């Protein structure tokens, strides 16, 4: 029925969707040789919105795998469901951006990005009634913040009457990899204010305090972290692909919590997510989910909501469940703490239903909140850019490559004036 | 994706004989050439099974290439590779870079092409030299100049020894030292220090050897290269690429000058009575008592910092120790730049090659961080070298080659600009 | 002798120089103003339709 | 504002019915593609290779091919009456130029008695639609008067309200 293609840029963005499409496959019953080995009707009646049938039960993902180094495309190769992936789907460039924002936008995305649109225009016109696009990538490397912000930017161009979503980590001060981050962060987001339909603002700190506090891990790999986005990631499209009592889509779901076009980035929680210690011990029942759910620690982005006010949220539960439990959750959690919610909208709380659960658990949930403390993490990195920018350090990259100066003053005040709107509708 | 390395003078090709021992010890190649893919970026292959390594080695004097002709190696390398000259430059920069380097350059040059055409996706070259010699200093700088004007965009790695403060063996080493690096100023984009009085003392108080010859100096040099280029070679949880220090280090294309360091240099005793994490070593490669070159970055303020770390390293503590850096205050980072900072975990531990004085530790920190102590060297180097050029003492010889007073005064007032610049910059 | 060396190596790196490609050049331009009619061209077609 | 239409519409009645014979070439009520043309040619303009047929169809819809006088009052008045329609307009534009002509190379000052009559508007509005200037006058031709109504009605049609919209501040 409702398409959407996925599209996966740089390191980040290709380890983030191997995972994906390992854990979708497991939820429809396909072994990692792509044949179909489910049980229900309910498996087969909705693969068409990520996979195509190719010949004799061969169902393939419809994704496309897109960076500048070989190390990660023969990574995804190597490991199970790597075999699954169509070889055409690789659109790959040789040279590497290397953190530089500029080559990632100017020198080498004018030679790839053309090629990785045959294969996503390719992917489109394959399929009948696109509901969206699907992007994941970071905004702190290179060839992931470059190349998919000019991606993104082309896209909306050609297909502008369609959704798109962008799962992207960013940059904080404590978790610091790369040195230009702040460079990157500011532009990366200058384009995404104009071209994505909405974001969905991720970190890697708390993914860290996820996996030390709730999760109660000894040694978590990147693969973890990596599993636990992508179970956001599909609770956020399980209602085009299994039937419930309210289904949302993503349309449904973003002309519900956009109050203001450009006030499209998104706090995520998960739930539930327990340690291997209190699985036992606990019950599932949706006010139990709930609480767990609009915790703040348990939010998957380090802004606290509870410096700021909620504009708009939403909640997507997934199992079998009474809808006048879902409903009366939301109007208690909204009651007693009355002065987190903003004011001039009543009712900030869209929920939604679905009838299956994630395979191994009685009942899950997934929370998207639009709060106004995300104005912090804006500010966190804009001084950090004005302090780099005053003395133009690291600036011969960025302006010998065809950047000028007047790009970073626009940086600057585009991010300055969305502080700045942010601060008025709160 | 390729990586070529060129060697010249005799502290070069030293440090090149023990790099590729190294290299085949890792990749489990005999010393004749064969196999009892990662091997592709420094060995090409013959098609017969043979495997020969990317590198040219090449300097004036025939005694140290050809004890390598006849070592264990004599069937690895390639012959045309080794170049060799016929009269040494001793210890004359002019000579090197005048008389005797405009006949013997431009046969490295048409060698150093047919390399680079085996190649596909060169990410550059790495070079090694030591200044305070001649041929190394003299047609080293020349060989930058004309290596600058055919690729340009080309990275090229700069390995190289500065003179020691205090220990040093030869006497007109100031001269060659100032007058080549105002050339390795404007030609090298990533140049590495690397002292002989720090290696000295690694090997003296870590590795615990009072008797330290030259071959246990060029080992821990190789075990720094092969740790910078095992995220090239290998996959990692999280790698980085040569292209990727030229962008997040150097802030400014006059200030490329890096302080290395590697931890654990640890001998075989202390490894069985001691623990290796990543915290511990996160600590150690900082420490001026693990330092490459005699300076002190606690006089200085770092700019941007980048960490190699090999083994069994998770990413979540590499990012718990560099915070728990960050938090404390014997050490500072310019105010210009809030985040200091450029990790790299990789997945294949260091191996070790029997004969060397390298314990097999179960993980390391490959250390490259840039700071503004290195000014404070440079300007030592100054003093001594302005002492003697007023009263003209050694200065016959090298304008007996055909060089005049006035490239003296200049490049003086160039490495002089230079430590303005240092200056400035820190504040 | 080395002055004949010399003067055949000066030839070559003449020869070598990169010169200006006008048959190609051209081509570029040509494409270019292409290009741009036909995005005129499209906006008027858009508009019909509305 | 009614009266200045009323009063115009009694005055351009029968230069009207003028205009339409003298636009017939033919000696008949009906007006062929073929008329059009010649008609352009004595303006001094060219049409395009599909002009005329979107000119012929747009302009009839009581009856398929030919154009009658009957068709051409009802243009006449559902165009001028058209303001806010969003309507066609592309043979209004040619006989509303024959008849605003007495000249027979075209007419200058005249634009602003069209103009008063379709609005008072501006000074400025009128920069739009040309560049004529009050203390100035030009030659004019069947040329410039066209292209410039097409191209404007073309510009106003394009512009509409998605995330262009712009609220009251908080
Ligand atoms: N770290 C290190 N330095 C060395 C080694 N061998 C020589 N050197 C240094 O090299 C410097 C002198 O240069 P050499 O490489 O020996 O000689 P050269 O550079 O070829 O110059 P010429 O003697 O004129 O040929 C000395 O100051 C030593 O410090 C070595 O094995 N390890
Ligand atoms: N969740 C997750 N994040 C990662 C992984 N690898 C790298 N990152 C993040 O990516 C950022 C660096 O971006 P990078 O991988 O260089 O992006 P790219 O070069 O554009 O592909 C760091 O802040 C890391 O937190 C991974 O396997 N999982």
């Amino acid at each position: 029925m409702r398409e959407i293609v996925h599209i996966q840029g740089g390191q980040c963005g290709n380890q983030i969707g191997a995972k994906f499409w390992e854990v979708v496959s497991d939820e429809h019953g396909i072994d990692p040789t792509g044949t179909y080995h489910g049980d229900s009707d309910l498996q087969l009646e909705r693969i068409n919105v990520y996979f195509n049938e190719a010949t004799g039960g061969r169902y393939v993902p419809r994704a496309i795998l897109m960076d500048l180094e070989p190390g990660t495309m023969d990574s995804v190769r190597s490991g199970p469901y790597g075999q699954i992936f169509r070889p055409d789907n690789f659109v790959f460039g040789q040279t590497g951006a290397g953190n530089n924002w500029a080559k990632g936008h100017y020198t080498e995305g004018a030679e790839l990005i053309d090629s990785v649109l045959d294969v996503v225009r390719k992917e489109a016109e394959s399929c009948d009634c696109l509901q969206g696009f699907q992007v994941c990538h970071s905004l702190g490397g290179g060839t992931g913040s470059g190349m998919g912000t000019l991606l993104i930017s082309k896209i909306r161009e050609e297909y502008p009457d369609r959704m798109m979503l962008t799962f992207s980590v960013v940059p904080s001060p404590k978790v610091s990899d790369t040195v230009v981050e702040p460079y990157n962060a500011t532009l990366s987001v200058h384009q995404l204010v104009e071209n994505a339909d909405e974001c969905m603002v991720l970190d890697n700190e708390a993914l860290y305090d996820i996996c030390f506090r709730t999760l109660k891990l000894t040694t978590p790999t990147f693969g973890d972290l990596n599993h636990l986005i992508s179970a956001v990631m599909s609770g956020i499209t399980c209602c085009l692909r299994f039937p419930g009592q309210l289904n949302a889509d993503l349309r449904k779901l973003a002309v519900n919590l956009i109050p203001f076009p450009r006030l499209h980035f998104f706090m995520v929680g998960f739930t539930p997510l327990t340690s291997r210690g209190s699985q036992q011990y606990r019950a599932l029942t949706v006010p139990e989910l709930t609480q767990q759910m609009w915790d703040a620690k348990n939010m998957m982005c380090a802004a606290d909501p509870r410096h700021g006010r909620y504009l708009t949220a939403s909640a997507l539960f997934r199992g079998r469940m009474s809808t006048k439990e879902v409903d009366e959750q939301m109007l208690n959690v909204q009651n007693k703490n009355s002065s987190y919610f903003v004011e001039w909208i009543p009712n900030n709380v869209k929920s939604s239903v679905c009838d299956i659960p994630p395979k191994g658990l009685k009942m899950s949930a997934t929370f998207i909140g639009n709060s106004t403390a995300i104005q912090e993490m804006f500010k966190r990195v804009s001084e950090q850019f004005t302090a780099m920018f005053r003395r133009k350090a690291f600036l011969h990259w960025y302006t010998g490559e065809g950047m000028d100066e007047m790009e970073f003053t626009e940086a600057e005040s585009n991010m300055n004036d969305l502080v700045s709107e942010y601060q008025q509708y709160q | 994706r390729e990586v070529i390395s060129i060697h010249i003078g005799q502290a070069g090709i030293q440090v090149g004989n023990a790099c590729w021992e190294l290299y085949c010890l890792e990749h489990g190649i005999q010393p004749d050439g064969q196999m009892p893919d990662a091997f592709n970026t420094f060995f090409s292959e013959t098609g017969a099974g043979k495997h020969v390594p990317r590198c040219i080695f090449l300097d004036l004097e025939p005694t140290v290439v050809d004890e390598v002709r006849t070592g264990t190696y004599r069937q690895l390398f390639h012959p045309e590779q080794l170049i060799s000259g016929k009269e040494d430059a001793a210890n004359n920069f002019a000579r090197g870079h005048y008389t005797i380097g405009k006949e013997i350059v431009d046969l490295a040059l048409d060698r150093i092409r047919k390399l680079a055409d085996n190649c596909t996706g060169l990410q550059g070259f790495l070079v090694f030299n030591a200044v305070g010699g001649g041929t190394g200093s003299g047609l080293g700088s020349l060989l930058l100049e004309r290596l600058s004007v055919d690729y340009g965009k080309k990275s090229k790695l700069g390995f190289t020894v500065y003179p020691s403060p205090q220990v040093s063996t030869a006497v007109v080493e100031p001269y060659n030292s100032v007058l080549s690096t105002h050339s390795l100023l404007e030609h090298t984009d990533v140049a590495v220090m690397l002292d002989n009085e720090a290696i000295y003392d690694i090997c003296r108080r870590s590795l615990d050897i009072e008797r330290p010859t030259y071959t246990n100096l060029n080992r821990l040099i190789a075990q720094v290269i092969s740790s910078l280029t095992a995220s090239l070679r290998f996959d990692g949880a999280l790698n980085v690429d040569i292209t990727e220090f030229q962008t997040n280090l150097v802030p400014y294309p006059r200030i490329h000058f890096m302080l290395s360091s590697y931890a654990p240099i640890i001998s075989a005793e202390k490894a069985y009575h001691e623990q290796l994490s990543v915290a511990e070593i996160t600590n150690a490669a900082f420490e001026p008592a693990s330092m490459m070159v005699k300076c002190d970055p606690r006089h200085g303020k770092y700019m941007a910092c980048c960490l190699m770390y090999r083994g069994d390293v998770v990413p979540k503590d590499v990012n718990a120790s560099v915070a728990t850096i960050k938090t404390k205050r014997t050490i500072q980072f310019v105010d210009w730049c809030p985040t200091g900072f450029k990790c790299g975990i990789n997945y294949q531990p260091p191996t070790v090659v029997p004969g060397g004085d390298l314990a097999k530790v179960q993980r390391a920190v490959c250390m490259i961080s840039n700071s503004t102590a290195i000014g404070e060297i440079f300007s030592r180097l100054d003093h001594k070298f302005d002492l003697m050029y007023a009263k003209r003492a050694f200065v016959h010889w090298y304008v007996g080659e055909g060089m005049e007073e006035g490239e003296f005064s200049e490049a003086r007032e160039d490495l002089a600009a230079l430590e303005k610049d240092f200056e400035e910059v820190g504040a | 002798n080395v002055l004949n060396k010399q003067r055949d190596d000066t030839t070559d790196a003449s020869r070598l120089t990169p010169g200006e490609l006008s048959e190609e050049q051209a081509y570029i331009q040509q494409l270019q103003d292409e290009m741009k009619q036909i995005d005129e061209e499209l906006v008027e077609a858009e508009a019909k339709n509305r | 504002a009614a009266a200045r239409e009323r009063y115009a519409r009694k005055n351009e009645q029968n230069e009207l019915e003028r205009a339409f014979n003298t636009i017939d070439s033919k000696g008949d009520k009906k007006i062929d593609a073929e008329e059009l043309t010649e008609l352009f040619l004595r303006l001094g303009h060219k049409p395009k290779r599909g002009e005329v047929e979107d000119m012929i169809w747009e302009v009839d819809e009581d009856c398929d091919g030919c154009i009658s006088l009957l068709e051409f009052q009802t243009l006449y008045t559902r165009c001028r009456d058209d303001k806010t329609g969003y309507e066609p307009r592309g043979l209004f534009n040619v006989v509303e130029f024959v008849m605003n002509d007495k000249n027979n190379q075209g007419f200058i000052t005249l634009e602003e008695a069209m103009q008063i009559m379709y609005l008072r508007y501006g000074r400025a509005e009128l920069d739009m639609q040309l560049e004529q200037v009050f203390g100035t006058a030009d030659l004019n031709s069947g040329k410039i008067l066209t292209l410039t109504e097409f191209l404007h009605c073309l510009h106003t049609n394009q512009v509409k309200q998605l995330l262009n919209r712009v609220t009251a501040k908080t």
